[PDB]
RNA sequence: AAUACGUUCCCGGGCCUUGUACACACCGCCCGUCACACCAUGGGAGUGGGUUGCAAAAGAAGUAGGUAGCUUAACCUUCGGGAGGGCGCUUACCACUUUGUGAUUCAUGACUGGGGUGAAGUCGUAACAAGGUAACCGUAGGGGAACCUGCGGUUGGAUCA
RNA sequence: UUAGCUAGUAGGUGGGGUAACGGCUCACCUAGGCGACGAUCCCUAGCUGGUCUGAGAGGAUGACCAGCCACACUGGAACUGAGACACGGUCCAGACUCCUACGGGAGGCAGCAGUGGGGAAUAUUGCACAAUGGGCGCAAGCCUGAUGCAGCCAUGCCGCGUGUAUGAAGAAGGCCUUCGGGUUGUAAAGUACUUUCAGCGGGGAGGAAGGGAGUAAAGUUAAUACCUUUGCUCAUUGACGUUACCCGCAGAAGAAGCACCGGCUAACUCCGUGCCAGCAGCCGCGGUAAUACGGAGGGUGCAAGCGUUAAUCGGAAUUACUGGGCGUAAAGCGCACGCAGGCGGUUUGUUAAGUCAGAUGUGAAAUCCCCGGGCUCAACCUGGGAACUGCAUCUGAUACUGGCAAGCUUGAGUCUCGUAGAGGGGGGUAGAAUUCCAGGUGUAGCGGUGAAAUGCGUAGAGAUCUGGAGGAAUACCGGUGGCGAAGGCGGCCCCCUGGACGAAGACUGACGCUCAGGUGCGAAAGCGUGGGGAGCAAACAGGAUUAGAUACCCUGGUAGUCCACGCCGUAAACGAUGUCGACUUGGAGGUUGUGCCCUUGAGGCGUGGCUUCCGGAGCUAACGCGUUAAGUCGACCGCCUGGGGAGUACGGCCGCAAGGUUAAAACUCAAAUGAAUUGACGGGGGCCCGCACAAGCGGUGGAGCAUGUGGUUUAAUUCGAUGCAA
RNA sequence: GGGAGAAGGCACGCUGAUAUGUAGGUGAGGUCCCUCGCGGAUGGAGCUGAAAUCAGUCGAAGAUACCAGCUGGCUGCAACUGUUUAUUAAAAACACAGCACUGUGCAAACACGAAAGUGGACGUAUACGGUGUGACGCCUGCCCGGUGCCGGAAGGUUAAU
């Protein structure tokens, strides 16, 4: 059924950018508010949105420049079939630096360079292009 | 192929046979010629192609291809085989040592001298 | 001179379309018994080796338990011997060896079931076009062999004026 | 293609034993333990630090070096000893070899050399304890086939040499040539300069620190004896050794080969062959101009080595965790239920198991790597460092996952009320038609195909009207319509019954999804038992067509089809598309509800479920799929690794049986395959023509002759053309 | 289900101990109730009594005598247990459960009896007679020319009358 919220919001993030929608939407949960803050720092989306007083709906408006899609590519990497817990030596660096990889440290959930610069590593949710 | 597959039951690796199994991994095995005789090759060729037939040391009986222009073996003579598959002759895979320890090389042969066993000419 | 009504067929062409397992391009490639040769593979009355299980017999030396017998320098000793020891006998354990009977594996075996390769071999022509009976799948029967027919299913079949 | 194993076996209590716990060993009791997270069984194997490869994850492997284990001719047993159940010890048995006075005895190279044998293949029956270490010894010293060295071997790695410069008469000679010439080629000759290494002679380090005498000082000591420590002069101790290295000599002298040249792959021309000889790592070469075979010339690549073979890894993303695929290429179980297993919505609180972070212990040294030192350089030797991707312990952090406890309601489900339905099971019944029977009419044909015939008919058929009897299937409705999970289900009625879907409410509150093994259903054909048996119809018979026709076509016709019970478990079981769930532009219809709006007439505005066609981005090898995905994703399961051999043998389980299921190898080929493109072809279609056919006139083929040919004949019957197009 | 008692092997006497005769069986007393008697509960005396383990010992030999399987392998024939040639043949012959064909609609067919009658049967097509075959598994193929048998009564020949 639903076997993977993330990747329910992360498909959903896809498929809206790619079929060229501008506000998307999905229920809402803990950690989507914490995924969705690291991309609304960073700057993969314009704004986020949580709206409901009992269960919510989160809400993601997304960027474009000159037409295009933002987010070029996103993906899971510690899939529920399949978890990836990585030490801090191990850690990735997706694009070269470019893009950003969300890990979940023991200090909530932050971008892969704030891991760096916090010296410890966590699991690896996203692979955000 | 998902990884609890792969646990339940694993990815079964590529193993494959030796394409010369009588050599027994023996780079030269040293066989005594029961007969030697000739076969026309399989088409589109057309030659008469020499085939000793010898029965190796470990007891293996194998035919085995002759090199070289000419030869002079015959029955009753150890010869070494060396492996290498001619491709025409259906179903022999070994080549003779040309020099080696009773076929000697080929009649004023000038070039390739090594690989059919003939001295330096001077 | 005769005849031409017309395209139903006869062959040779031209254009579009469709189908194709054919490209020296249908005078294409192609399937199976049969006959001969060769190789490997299974069954094969069996036969011979290797290893091993079981149930048992077995009992050299060695240890450990016991003890009539013989014997003994170290302790006690009234000198009588006493303890203790050694040899010997014996029981326990166990190796070689022996029988019986399986299990596995290798070799070999008249003859045979099929398979593969071969020089212009014999009998066909089943498949690919609507391959001239659309093929194919299952199953059953039949038959020199491709295969044929029954019952059910599939389009991975062709024509649609 | 091994599912059961285990009797001292699992445990207890008591005794014994051991350096020590313990079924280590016994007595007695309990009846256990091990097993799909692979027990038991079979085959192979010394393991590790590492080595080779790889970018890395890995794959292969265990040579030297180092650690651990096991064994010492084979099979045992114990003693001595701290330590062995003992390599060069004891005892017993065995095979082998040897001595014997025939009574009896001896021996164990998997120590170093070496021999015989096996093998493709692997060295001297060498010198020394000078060094390091060991054994004994207070020491001196002795023993030391460990070790240090020498001999051999291009076995590898590394270093060096075979000269250097000048030199065009571009010499000769070879080879080729468009007969100008090119090429070998500054290459050789020539003249000048050098001596590395091998050879000759001389000098010679370092591996040597120690040890032995004597003396001085101190310590013990009643003692300035003895002994020990510290220095102090002496001769001293090397197998390597003709050492490393340095210096002098004379001369370009003593020192270059192997593979390849068609593509892949750097490198081309002639001559000799003629499907012969042969090459080959694959594709292919060779049939009279061979850059592919053999020779020459030239070149290219490596170089004291070069190749051929074997073996590993890579390339091979060709077993894919990093890193594959499933509509048609090999691949989705026939479909569902479901235990274990895997995964699990959302809020809070705790725990802190997984996760992360610091420290501690540890990862033997060698190797690998980073800086460095030395052997003149390198190989090699070596100092420091990280690494040693691990394991454990302590200490933290709390986001994720887990446990645990409380909650929510969307997921999943229950109730209320209907709708739609060939969903299933059982029993009735209706008509049309076929066949059979019985009776009437009435006369000579019926039936049949392409054309006929076998067959049915003058015993009165076929046609025809009436009355029966029987079995089966349900025209029209009927439509890519419905229902079911799949197979499947089709007249009407009743009885029993499952499922779906819709509406407003209510409720339980993660109860969920997938599922190895396991089970259930599973068309047709087939089998068993017993019924029925009208049609139809494998087998079979007869008739034709045919070259033959064991086939199509015709006339008959038994199984079977059918009913109840079972068994088989297979299909192109197909959407060739596993299930579940989420998100992503649209249109056309169908079907079945339902809300609203004035159903203001057979409307209109929405929401559900189900279903067929076109198509967008996306994807795809293309075809095409396209909100019912083959798009973007997630969870779990199944399956594939070239075509045959083969879904076959053997073996297991199931089956009464046919056979099903699980399921390889040997061999053999360099392809087999999927999609689309251009042709060609069709006894595929459409359109069109032509002396093609039709409608006509005349002719050949019959006869005689002219002329050409095929054959025969000959001294020669010259040679060439031979489907149309001789 | 079987094969199978497959084959093949071990223990076996007497005496002592556990236990001066064990486990088990039987139950006298005695005690209590007692619906009071040939009643029922603890109660176990006495009586009997295996079987096993350990130790000892004897013999050449412990089931010591009598009684008391010869076993295994391949194959023919017949499925088997049965029955027969009293008195030369016990089988591979006969039967057999099972299979099929056929007759028979009950006043059955069929037999024994001129006939009554009776068996069939006091049974009624799942029954009965007759025939062939001889469990069970896989099966039963072609011929209607001959001789039978069944259906026809249109025609030829055809008796008494
Ligand atoms: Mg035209
Ligand atoms: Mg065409
Ligand atoms: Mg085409
Ligand atoms: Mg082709
Ligand atoms: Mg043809
Ligand atoms: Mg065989
Ligand atoms: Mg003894
Ligand atoms: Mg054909
Ligand atoms: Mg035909
Ligand atoms: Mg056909
Ligand atoms: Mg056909
Ligand atoms: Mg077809
Ligand atoms: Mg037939
Ligand atoms: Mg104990
Ligand atoms: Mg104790
Ligand atoms: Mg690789
Ligand atoms: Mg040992
Ligand atoms: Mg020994
Ligand atoms: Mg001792
Ligand atoms: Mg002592
Ligand atoms: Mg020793
Ligand atoms: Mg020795
Ligand atoms: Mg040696
Ligand atoms: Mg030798
Ligand atoms: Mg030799
Ligand atoms: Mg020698
Ligand atoms: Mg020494
Ligand atoms: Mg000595
Ligand atoms: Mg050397
Ligand atoms: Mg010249
Ligand atoms: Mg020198
Ligand atoms: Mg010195
Ligand atoms: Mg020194
Ligand atoms: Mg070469
Ligand atoms: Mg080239
Ligand atoms: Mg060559
Ligand atoms: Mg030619
Ligand atoms: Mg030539
Ligand atoms: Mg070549
Ligand atoms: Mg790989
Ligand atoms: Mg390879
Ligand atoms: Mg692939
Ligand atoms: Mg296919
Ligand atoms: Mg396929
Ligand atoms: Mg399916
Ligand atoms: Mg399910
Ligand atoms: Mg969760
Ligand atoms: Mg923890
Ligand atoms: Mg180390
Ligand atoms: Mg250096
Ligand atoms: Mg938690
Ligand atoms: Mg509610
Ligand atoms: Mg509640
Ligand atoms: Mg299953
Ligand atoms: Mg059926
Ligand atoms: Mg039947
Ligand atoms: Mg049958
Ligand atoms: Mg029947
Ligand atoms: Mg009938
Ligand atoms: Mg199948
Ligand atoms: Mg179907
Ligand atoms: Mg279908
Ligand atoms: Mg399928
Ligand atoms: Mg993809
Ligand atoms: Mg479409
Ligand atoms: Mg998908
Ligand atoms: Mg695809
Ligand atoms: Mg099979
Ligand atoms: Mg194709
Ligand atoms: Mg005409
Ligand atoms: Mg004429
Ligand atoms: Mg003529
Ligand atoms: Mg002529
Ligand atoms: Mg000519
Ligand atoms: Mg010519
Ligand atoms: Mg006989
Ligand atoms: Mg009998
Ligand atoms: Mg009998
Ligand atoms: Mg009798
Ligand atoms: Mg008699
Ligand atoms: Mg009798
Ligand atoms: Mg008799
Ligand atoms: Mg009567
Ligand atoms: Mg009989
Ligand atoms: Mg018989
Ligand atoms: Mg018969
Ligand atoms: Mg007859
Ligand atoms: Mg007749
Ligand atoms: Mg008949
Ligand atoms: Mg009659």
């Amino acid at each position: 059924s639903m076997q993977d919220p993330i990747a329910d919001m992360l498909t959903r993030i896809r498929n809206g950018q790619a079929a060229n929608k501008a506000a998307v939407t999905m229920p809402s949960s803990k950690l989507k508010v914490a995924i969705a803050n690291v991309l609304k720092e960073e700057g993969f989306i314009e704004d986020f949105k949580v709206e409901g007083d009992t269960k919510p709906e989160l809400e993601l408006t997304l960027k474009y420049f000159q037409g295009k899609a933002v987010v070029e590519s996103i993906q899971r990497v510690s899939r529920p079939g399949l978890r990836i817990y990585k030490r801090k030596d191990e850690l990735p660096k997706v694009m070269a630096g470019l893009g950003i990889a969300v890990v979940s440290t023991s200090k909530g959930v932050m971008t892969d360079r704030a891991a760096r610069q916090a010296g410890l590593g966590g699991e690896i949710i996203c692979y955000v292009a | 192929a998902t990884v609890n597959q792969l646990v339940r039951k694993p990815r079964a690796r590529k193993v494959a046979k030796s394409n010369v199994p009588a050599l027994e991994a023996c780079p030269q095995k040293r066989g005594v010629c029961t007969r030697v005789y000739t076969t026309t090759p399989k088409k589109p060729n057309s030659a008469l192609r020499k085939v000793c037939r010898v029965r190796l040391t470990n007891g293996f009986e194998v035919t085995s291809y002759i090199g070289g222009e000419g030869h002079n073996l015959q029955e009753h003579s150890v010869i070494l085989i060396r492996g290498g598959r001619v491709k025409d002759l259906p179903g022999v895979r070994y080549h003779t040592v040309r020099g080696a320890l009773d076929c000697s090389g080929v009649k004023d042969r000038k070039q390739a001298r090594s690989k059919y066993g003939v001295k330096r000419p001077k």
